[PDB]
């Protein structure tokens, strides 16, 4: 396959599970602190 | 006029394949020739030792 | 003053696509320069090429081949001096040198001819197309023993056939070995100089074979194969 179009779908899933996971952060204190 | 979702920096399926199989396709095609090309270099220096 | 400027400047473009146009076709065709003494059978060999249609100076052929034509120029009228109307031939594709192989005697003439050739300030590009003429001649003489090739040459006698030759089966190994030393002779004045710059290409050649204009085009294109990739420095 081609490597540039390759790379450039993995670092859009990285920082996409990126916004996801400190999603689940923020979410994560604000239970706590509920 | 498909997904037109955010960014096209995702992949949303085989779609990606419209850029990727022509560009993939020149590759063999110019590996044929090189190879090709190699074959005419090992007989004309052949022919003069 | 503005009618005259665009006058002559239209004039000038016209002249422009003319030359355009004329540029297409003389790089189209190949220029060749046909060399040889008398006793070689060179008028045969027009004559032969002459079936491909298409005082009194230089003469020129026009024969096609595969869609490709070739200009081969003549000079029959001409002074035996040659140093100095030899430098216009610089840019011919090819130089067809035909040899009487069977003259012994002339041989090394043709020798010292394709040597001062070969080795030409000016002709250090041009590749030589190396025709021993009427193989015939030499056969039958060979076979006769009448005339006897080692007293011109005295190498002759240490002379082994390469084992590279490919003679025909029903032909005399002697026929074969005194050919083939006349090919080498001529390629050993060919290697003494000429390395990768221009190159020579030995061919056997009878005056009523056909198959002359074959083996011009098949020496071109390999000329301008070599050409081309000398230019990307791969040969």
């Amino acid at each position: 396959s081609v490597s540039e179009i390759q790379l450039m779908h993995n670092l859009g899933k990285h920082l996409n599970s990126m916004e996801r996971v400190e999603w689940l952060r923020k979410k994560l204190q604000d239970v706590h602190n509920f | 006029t498909l997904a037109n979702t955010g960014c096209w920096d995702l992949s949303s399926g085989n779609k990606k394949w419209i850029i990727q199989v022509p560009i993939l396709a020149s590759i063999v095609l110019n590996f044929i020739l090189f190879i090709n090309i190699v074959r005419v270099l090992a007989t004309k220096l052949r022919e003069t030792n | 003053l503005s009618a005259e400027d665009k006058a002559a400047v239209e004039r000038s473009k016209m002249i422009e696509k003319q030359l355009q146009k004329d540029k297409q076709v003389y790089r189209a065709t190949h220029r060749l320069l046909l060399l040889g003494a008398d006793n070689s059978g060179k008028s045969t060999i027009v004559k032969q090429m002459r079936i491909y249609h298409v005082t009194s100076g230089i003469f020129e052929t026009k024969f096609q081949v595969d869609k490709v034509n070739f200009h081969m120029f003549d000079v029959g009228a001409q002074r035996d001096e040659r140093r100095k109307w030899i430098q216009c031939f610089n840019d011919v594709t090819a130089i067809i040198f035909v040899v009487d192989s069977s003259d012994y005697n002339r041989l090394q003439e043709a020798l010292n001819d394709f040597k001062s050739i070969w080795n030409n300030r000016w002709l250090r590009t041009i590749s030589v197309i190396l025709f021993l003429n009427k193989q015939d001649l030499l056969a039958e003489k060979v076979l006769a023993g009448k005339s006897k090739i080692e007293d011109y040459f005295p190498e002759f006698a240490r002379y082994t056939t390469p084992e590279d030759a490919t003679p025909e089966p029903g032909e005399d190994p002697r026929v074969t070995r005194a050919k083939y030393f006349i090919r080498d002779e001529f390629l050993r004045i060919s290697t003494a100089s000429g390395d990768g710059r221009h190159y020579c290409y030995p061919h056997f050649t009878c005056s009523v074979d056909t198959e002359n204009a074959r083996r011009i085009f098949n020496d071109c294109r390999d000329i301008i194969q070599r050409m081309h990739l000398r230019q990307y420095e791969l040969l």
